[PDB]
């Protein structure tokens, strides 16, 4: 589960929608199954057929592991304040002198 | 001529609980009314289909005096009664037409 920034709020539950599965034990459609009209047959004279749809849930941390964002989002100008104590500047200054 | 009866020809699209969509006629629909579901894209279409089915059941009960029971396919002596007057459900006929003038 990808994230985008540091304080990105997250849901504890991830609902999922799945197609119903045959198998002749539960050959009849269950009670908690809804019907969706999204079985395509044709497209130019568009034709759709019913399809039984089941619903389940998932929980973050036990099935899906939360990932982290890559790169840098917030952009700031460099604006490096000059320092007169590090070694590199102390040698560059003597070289200029 | 042209023959097209409501009971004889498949014009009702349903879906069985086993997941197989199909198109069937009127005689098969009420024979297995306990194993399928009406599937129409527009909700008004399936509402009017159910209303016509209810009105037909009301008429046949009025002329057979049988009250339907739950979980049954349908009460017996309803399919043969609808087959008795199969000429009344005529479309593109000669003198007798269904829902026409």
């Amino acid at each position: 589960l990808q994230k985008r920034w540091h304080n990105e709020p997250l849901p504890q539950i991830l609902p999922c929608v799945m197609d119903w599965i045959p198998g002749y034990d539960g050959e009849h459609a269950p009670d908690d199954a809804e019907i969706h009209y999204d079985l395509p047959v044709s497209f130019q004279p568009p034709r759709h057929l019913p399809r039984f749809v089941i619903r389940r849930e998932l929980v973050v941390g036990e099935d899906v592991q939360v990932s982290r964002e890559t790169g840098t989002s917030v952009w700031r100008p460099k604006g490096t304040r000059a320092d007169y104590n590090n070694s590199e500047y102390k040698k560059v200054r003597a070289e200029r002198l | 001529h042209v023959m097209y009866n409501l009971l004889c020809d498949n014009w009702v699209n349903v879906v069985y609980l086993s997941g197989k969509p199909d198109r069937i006629s009127l005689v098969q629909t009420l024979k297995d009314a306990h194993c399928l579901q009406l599937a129409y894209s527009n909700p008004m279409d399936r509402f009017t289909v159910f209303r016509f089915l209810l009105a037909l059941g009301y008429w046949c009960f009025a002329n057979t005096n049988v009250e339907p029971e739950p979980d049954k396919p349908l009460p017996v002596s309803w399919i043969p009664w609808l087959e008795e007057n199969k000429e009344y459900f005529e479309l593109f006929g000669d003198g007798k037409r269904f829902f026409q003038a």
